C-alpha cells in the first residue's frame, strides 16, 4: 500500500510510536498492562480489565501493573499483542495494522527467536503490509545528523553502547549489559526500604518511578557525598503525604556506573563505552571518543554526562578529545531517526513482505533485515 | 649486543605461549652471557614450592629468591637451607602474615582454590611487595586452564597522617583449552600488564594492606574483564572477518543496500 | 656451551611456531641472534620448507594471476612443487617469497579431472565464503589409491592494526569411490597483540564421509560437506566466545565472587568472619 | 498479622474479639488451635469437626473453617489484600537471586526458625509448596530445629561467647568518637 508508514520503537518501558513524518512523537504511553485488584460489585464500573496508555495512568489504584517487555527480551507475547493492538486502537492511531507499513525497533544483539516471533506476530495477527525492524542507534545518529560516533543511549530496560561508522552500526563492536533504569529504580525502592518509606506494590511502584525520574541525580565524588549529610529534600507522594529521601537519592542512579551494587556481573556504563569504543579499529577511536551521543530516557539524571566525562578521562587514553554530546530531544532520538529511515524512497526495497515472509519464514528476515 | 636483546625480547613477544619456560630456555642457551637479564621482563609460568613444616603451598619468583633460596610465608624458612638469608622486618613479618591470610581469602572468594603467596620488603619512607596467584584448571573438568597473576606493589607512604601513595603493576598470564565437539580443541593463550596508582587514606580501619587489597581487587576485574570484551571478542571479530558464513552475493546485497544508505546518511548532509 | 648442531633444532623450533604474518619478523629476530647464517642457512632452509609447506603458504604465479599455495602433498625436491592449475611445474624461495621457473609441468595425470573438478567447485565456494580465501586441489595416486588434496586458505596481515590471522583449511577428498571418507583438518591460527598478546590456536578434526556417486555431484556434494562443517564450525567456535565469560573464566577465576558482592577488607582484616567456628 | 486477621475471621464467625485484652486471646488461640492444612483448597470445600474452644472466661467457641485458612495467609497474602508473596516465594525468590551454583547447596540446606513456624504442618506444606517452586530433581531439604523460638538468642550465645567479639563490638569510645556513622561503618 502507497500510505505513510508507521514508526514503532519498542521501549521497554515507554513504547514511542506514531506515523512517520511527524518531527515529535504525539503518541507516547507506558509500557504495562494493568489488571484490576478489588472486585467488581456496583454496576456500571469500569468495563475492559485490560488498561493501557492514560486509563493505566489515571486508575493506578486499581490495577496490578506487571510488565511485558523486562530488559528487552518479551515475557508475554499476550501482553505485547494487546498493547500493539492498542497502539493501533481509538486513542493513538485510529487506523489498522493491516494497511500502512510499520517500522519496529528493538535492541540491538538480541536473541533471533525475538525478531522470529515479532514477525509471526506482525504478519499472522496483524496483517502488516510492510514491516522494517531495525536498532535503536542508528536511528538516534540519524536524529542528530551526524555521520560516525558512538551511541550510548539507555532504555528502561537496557543500556547498550553502539559506535555507529558513516551510518552503519558495526556488529564487532556492539556492547550491551542487562541494566537500566527500572534496575535504578528497585535498587531506589530497597533504599526507601532501607529507609521506612516501603511501597511493596506494583500499582505503588510507578511512585519510586517518579521519584527516581523527579529527585535523583548523579555524584561525582564517590566517596565525599558518600560521607556526607544532606539537607533531606522532601518529596510529595501522590496523596499528600512527604517523604525526606536523604542519603539515598544519590546512591541509587549509582548502579549504572557499578552494576556490584546490584551484585551482577557485568561493568558500568563508562566502562561500557570505554570497551565499545576500543573493540573498535584504530582508524576511528579519535572521532569516535570526539562522538558520543547520549540518547535513552534512563540518561537524563542531572549530573550524568559528567561523571561520564570524568570517568572516560581515567579510562581512555591520554589527554584524547573527548565530546560528548546531550541533544535536547534525548527521549525520542530513535522515533525521530525512525521517522527518517521510514520517510525514504530508498526504503520501499529494505522492508520484507509480506508473501515473502508468508512464503518463506523468519529465515528469510534474518537474510534480509539489518 | 644490545640490538641482539631488543630482538630477543621481541621474539619473546611473539613466541607461543604453551611453551614459555622451554623457550626461554631455549633463548637462554643461546647467548647464557645474557640470561639473567632476560630473566627481569619475560614473563614465564609460576613455580608451586611446598613448606614442609606447616604443609601449605607458596609460589616462587625473584622477590622470595633470597639468595637462591625461598622465604616460605608460611614458615619465614629458606629452601635450600640458607640460614643467612634476607629476612624481613618483624614488623613486616607481621603485616606479611595477616597479608597471606587476607589473600587467602581473596584467592578463596574468586578462584574457589589454587595457589596464592604475598612477600614484602621495605622502602626507606613505605614498603613493597609482591602477589603471586597461581591457579590451574580444574584437573578433573576438561577445560585445561592456568590462571597465573603476578601484583608488583610499592607502598610509598607518605611523612605523616597516614596517607599514602600505592604504586601497583599487575600482570596476568592467561591459559585455556576446551575439548568441545562443536569446537574440537580450542587452545586460548594471552597474557596483560597494567599500572595504577592511588592515594588512598590509611586509618585504623582503612590500613594500607586493605587499600591493597582493593587495589588488586579492582585491577584483576579490569584485566579479567578488559581481556574476555576487548581481546577476545577481537579474536573472535578476527576469525569472523576471515571468513563469512553468508554466502557471497548476498552480502553483496546487504553491503549493496548498505552502501545505498551509506549514501542515503551522506545525502542529506 | 652449546654445540652448533643444536643450534639447528633451536632455529627450527623458533620458525616452527612463528605466527602468520609474521615470519619475517622471527626471521629477522633469529638472524640477529643466531649470528651464522650458515648454520640456520641449512637448519632453517629445511625449517622455512616445512613451516611454508604446512602452512598453506601463499605463492604468487606471475604468468596466470591465480596465487596458488605451496601444500605439503606436492613436490619433486628442490622447492619443485606442481602447481596443479595451469599445469606448471615451479621453484620457490621461500624467503624471497617469489616462486621460479614456471616450466610447464608434465604431470603424468593422477586425478585432473577430479583436480580441476572440485577445484572448481571450491573457487566457487570460496568465492563464496571466504574474503581473500585461495583454493588448489592436490591431485595424487597416492600409494596406490585416487585422492584429492583440496587446501583452503584465507588470512589477513595487518601489522598497523597489531593483529594477524590465518584461515588454513585441507580436505582430504580421500577418492575411495564407495566411501570417500573426507577426513581432513581446518586448523586455524590467530594473533593480536595490541598492548598486549592474544593467541588463538584450534582445529576441528573433521571426519565425514560420502560415497563417489559422480564427479559433478561429489563437487558440490564435497561442497556440501564443506559448507556444512565450515558453517558449523565457524558459527561454534563464535558461540565458544559467547560462552567464555560465565563458563571457562569460571573454571579459571570468577567474575564476582559467589556472594555476589565485594570484598569488605575491613572486615575480613578487622576480625575473623567465625572461620574458625563451625 | 496472623493473630490480626485470625480476629477477623473469628468475628465473621459470629465471635467479637476487639479489646486491646483480648487479642492476647486470640494469639493465645491461634497458638493452641490452627493448623496447616496440606491441600489448600480441598479442606475448605470440606466441613471440620469444628472443635471447641475453652476462654479464659470459662465460655465455649467452636472455630469451624477460621483455623486453617488463618495461617494460610503466610502463603497467600491476597487474603488480606497484599501483593507480596507467600512464605515459599520469599524463599525461592531469595535463592534464585543468588549465585547460580549455590542454587544446589542452598537447597540441600534449608532452617527454620521464628515462632509462626511452630503450625501443625508447617514444614510438610512449605516443602510441598518449594517443590512445586524449585526445578526438578533437585534435593529439598528443610530442618527444623526444636529450638525455633530460641535460635536467634541460642546463636547469640554462641556468637558473643567468643574471643572475636572483642573485636567485633563497637566501643563506647568509639561511639563517642565518630557517632553512629561508626555503627553503619562496622555494622557487620
Ligand atoms: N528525569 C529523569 N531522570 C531519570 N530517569 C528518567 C527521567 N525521565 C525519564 N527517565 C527514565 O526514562 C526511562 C525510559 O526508557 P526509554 O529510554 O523510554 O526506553 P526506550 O529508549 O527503549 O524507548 C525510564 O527508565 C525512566 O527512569
Amino acid at each position: 500500500i502507497a500510505n505513510q508508514p508507521v514508526v514503532i520503537d519498542n521501549g521497554s518501558g515507554v513504547i514511542k510510536a506514531g506515523f512517520a513524518g511527524d518531527q515529535i512523537p504525539k503518541y507516547c504511553f507506558p509500557n504495562y498492562v494493568g489488571r484490576p485488584k478489588h472486585v467488581r460489585v456496583m454496576a456500571g464500573a469500569l468495563e475492559g480489565d485490560i488498561f493501557i496508555g492514560p486509563k493505566a495512568e489515571e486508575h493506578r489504584g486499581l490495577l496490578s501493573i506487571r510488565y511485558p517487555m523486562e530488559h528487552g527480551i518479551v515475557k508475554d507475547w499476550n501482553d505485547m499483542e494487546r498493547i500493539w493492538q492498542y497502539v493501533y486502537s481509538k486513542d493513538q492511531l485510529q487506523t489498522f495494522s493491516e494497511e500502512h507499513p510499520v517500522l519496529l525497533t528493538e535492541a540491538p544483539l538480541n536473541p533471533r527467536k525475538n525478531r522470529e516471533r515479532a514477525a509471526e506476530v506482525f504478519f499472522e495477527t496483524f496483517n502488516v503490509p510492510a514491516l522494517f525492524i531495525s536498532m535503536q542507534a542508528v536511528l538516534s545518529l540519524y536524529a542528530t545528523g551526524r555521520t560516525t560516533g558512538v551511541v550510548l543511549d539507555s532504555g528502561d530496560g537496557v543500556t547498550h553502547a553502539v559506535p555507529i561508522y558513516e551510518g552503519f552500526a558495526m556488529p564487532h563492536s556492539i556492547m550491551r549489559i542487562d541494566i537500566a533504569g527500572r534496575d535504578v529504580s528497585r535498587f531506589l525502592r530497597l533504599y526507601l526500604r532501607k529507609e521506612g518509606y516501603d511501597f511493596h506494590s506494583s500499582s505503588e511502584f510507578e511512585i519510586v518511578k517518579a521519584i527516581k525520574e523527579r529527585a535523583c541525580y548523579l555524584s561525582i565524588n564517590p566517596q565525599k557525598d558518600e560521607t556526607l549529610e544532606t539537607e533531606k529534600a522532601q518529596y510529595y507522594l501522590p496523596d499528600g503525604s512527604t517523604i525526606e529521601i536523604g542519603p539515598s537519592r544519590f546512591r541509587a542512579p549509582e548502579l549504572l556506573f557499578r552494576p556490584d551494587l546490584i551484585g551482577e556481573e557485568s561493568e558500568g556504563i563508562h566502562e561500557v563505552l570505554v570497551f565499545a569504543i576500543q573493540k573498535s579499529d584504530m582508524d576511528l577511536r579519535r572521532t569516535l571518543f570526539s562522538n558520543i551521543v547520549l540518547s535513552g530516557g534512563s540518561t537524563l539524571f542531572k549530573g550524568f554526562g559528567d561523571r561520564l566525562l570524568s570517568e572516560v578521562k581515567k579510562l581512555a587514553p591520554k589527554d584524547v578529545k573527548i565530546r560528548i554530546s546531550a541533544p535536547q530531544e534525548r527521549l525520542y532520538s530513535t522515533w525521530i531517526g525512525g521517522s527518517i529511515l521510514a520517510s525514504l524512497d530508498t526504503f520501499k526495497k529494505m522492508w520484507v513482505s509480506k508473501k515473502e515472509y508468508e512464503e518463506d519464514g523468519a529465515r528469510s528476515i534474518h537474510r534480509k533485515t539489518f | 649486543s644490545d640490538q641482539q636483546l631488543d630482538c630477543a625480547l621481541d621474539l619473546m613477544r611473539r613466541l607461543p605461549p604453551q611453551q614459555i619456560e622451554k623457550n626461554l630456555s631455549d633463548l637462554i642457551d643461546l647467548v647464557p652471557s645474557l640470561c639473567e637479564d632476560l630473566l627481569s621482563s619475560v614473563d614465564q609460568p609460576l613455580k608451586i614450592a611446598r613448606d614442609k613444616v606447616v604443609g601449605k603451598d607458596y609460589l616462587l619468583c625473584d622477590y622470595n629468591r633470597d639468595g637462591d633460596s625461598y622465604r616460605s610465608p608460611w614458615s619465614n624458612k629458606y629452601d635450600p637451607p640458607l640460614e643467612d638469608g634476607a629476612m624481613p622486618s618483624a614488623r613486616l613479618r607481621k603485616l606479611e602474615v595477616e597479608a597471606n591470610n587476607a589473600f587467602d581469602q581473596y584467592r578463596d572468594l574468586y578462584f574457589e582454590g589454587g595457589v596464592s603467596s604475598v612477600y614484602l620488603w621495605d622502602l626507606d619512607h613505605g614498603f613493597a611487595g609482591v602477589i603471586l596467584i597461581k591457579k590451574a584448571g580444574d584437573g578433573s573438568k576438561k577445560i585445561k586452564g592456568c590462571w597465573d597473576s603476578i601484583h608488583v606493589v610499592e607502598v610509598q607512604e607518605k611523612s605523616s597522617g597516614r596517607t599514602a601513595h600505592y604504586k601497583l603493576t599487575s600482570t596476568v598470564m592467561l591459559w585455556l583449552q576446551t575439548n568441545k565437539s562443536g569446537s574440537g580443541t580450542m587452545n586460548l593463550g594471552g597474557s596483560l600488564t597494567r599500572q595504577m596508582e592511588k592515594d588512598e587514606t590509611v586509618s585504623d580501619c582503612s590500613p594500607h594492606i586493605a587499600n591493597i587489597g582493593r587495589l588488586v581487587e579492582d585491577m584483576e576485574n579490569k584485566i579479567r574483564s578488559t581481556l574476555n570484551e576487548i581481546y577476545f571478542g577481537k579474536t573472535k571479530d578476527i576469525v569472523n572477518g576471515l571468513r563469512s558464513v553468508q554466502t557471497f552475493a548476498d552480502k553483496s546485497k546487504q553491503e549493496a543496500l548498505k552502501n545505498d544508505l551509506v549514501e542515503a546518511l551522506k545525502r542529506k548532509q | 656451551r652449546v654445540s652448533d648442531e643444536e643450534k639447528v633444532r633451536i632455529a627450527a623450533k623458533f620458525i616452527t611456531h612463528a605466527p602468520p604474518g609474521e615470519f619475517n619478523e622471527v626471521f629477522n629476530d633469529v638472524r640477529l641472534l643466531l649470528n651464522n647464517d650458515n648454520l640456520l642457512r641449512e637448519g632453517a632452509a629445511h625449517a622455512f620448507a616445512q613451516y611454508n609447506m604446512d602452512q598453506f603458504t601463499p605463492v604468487k604465479i606471475e604468468g596466470y594471476e591465480d596465487q596458488v599455495l605451496i601444500t605439503e602433498h606436492g613436490d619433486l625436491g628442490n622447492s619443485r612443487f606442481l602447481d596443479p592449475r595451469n599445469k606448471i611445474s615451479f621453484k620457490f624461495d621461500h624467503l624471497r617469497k617469489e616462486a621460479s621457473d614456471p616450466q610447464p609441468e608434465e604431470v603424468d595425470g593422477s586425478l585432473k579431472s577430479w583436480r580441476e573438478s572440485c577445484d572448481s567447485a571450491l573457487r566457487a565456494y570460496v568465492k563464496d565464503h571466504y574474503s581473500n580465501g585461495f583454493c588448489t586441489v592436490y591431485a595424487k595416486n597416492i600409494d596406490g589409491q585416487q585422492t584429492i588434496i583440496a587446501c583452503i586458505e584465507s588470512h589477513q596481515f595487518q601489522p598497523k592494526n597489531f593483529w594477524n590471522g590465518r584461515w588454513r583449511s585441507e580436505w582430504k577428498f580421500t577418492i575411495t569411490p564407495p566411501t570417500a571418507q573426507v577426513v581432513g583438518v581446518l586448523k586455524i591460527q590467530v594473533h593480536y597483540y595490541e598492548d598486549g598478546n592474544v593467541q588463538l590456536v584450534s582445529h576441528k578434526d573433521v571426519q565425514d564421509s560420502v560415497t563417489v556417486s559422480n564427479e559433478a555431484q561429489t563437487a558440490k556434494e564435497f561442497i556440501k560437506i564443506i559448507e556444512h562443517a565450515e558453517n558449523e564450525y565457524q558459527t561454534a567456535i563464535s558461540e565458544n566466545y559467547q560462552t567464555m565469560s560465565d563458563t571457562t573464566f569460571k573454571a579459571l577465576r570468577r567474575q564476582l565472587p559467589v556472594t555476589r558482592t565485594k570484598i569488605d577488607w575491613n572486615k575480613i582484616l578487622s576480625y575473623k568472619i567465625g572461620k574458625e567456628m563451625q
